[PDB]
């Protein structure tokens, strides 16, 4: 639609689970929530790991 | 607000090698407020209203 | 409007009823509200009641 959610044809919004976290993962449990798909663009990342 | 005390239950778990975890139940009894919607008389002879 | 540009005239009310079967006709297309239907109970389109 105009501001980015995953709408059928006649202006309902199709619902999942919410992804959060940095790095976003999807917890297999949370109450249902609207889809966005984000023109934002990804913040950098420290290395913590090799 | 007033904040509350809850009992939080884990009833009826398992761990038998079901592959990963995963939650299968989840409740509770708290709602936000709302507005009559429609009333409706069932079969068995209740009337309730959504 | 003719500038890349939206404007509001006004919001159509509806009138919804405690009891229907009570108002009367009066000729014309249109129903009076009378006693034993109840007091107007305006509101809007979207949600609620209507």
């Amino acid at each position: 639609d105009e501001n980015r959610n995953l709408v059928n044809m006649q202006g309902m919004q199709l619902t999942g689970y919410p992804a959060t976290g940095t790095p976003p993962t999807i917890q297999q449990g949370a109450n249902p929530a609207p889809i966005t798909i984000p023109n934002t663009l990804m913040a950098a990342k420290s290395t913590t790991t090799a | 607000a007033t904040a509350a005390t809850f009992s939080l239950s884990f009833l009826n778990s398992m761990q038998q090698n079901t592959g990963a975890n995963n939650i299968v139940a989840t409740n509770q009894n708290g709602y936000k407020p709302g507005d009559l919607v429609s009333y409706q008389i069932n079969n068995d002879g209740t009337v309730v209203g959504n | 409007y003719s500038n890349e540009q939206e404007q509001v005239l006004g919001q159509i009310v509806l009138a919804n009823f405690a009891n229907n079967e009570g108002l009367a006709s009066q000729g014309d297309n249109v129903w009076a509200a009378t006693q034993a239907s109840g007091v107007a109970l305006l509101g809007t389109a979207g949600s609620g009641n209507f």
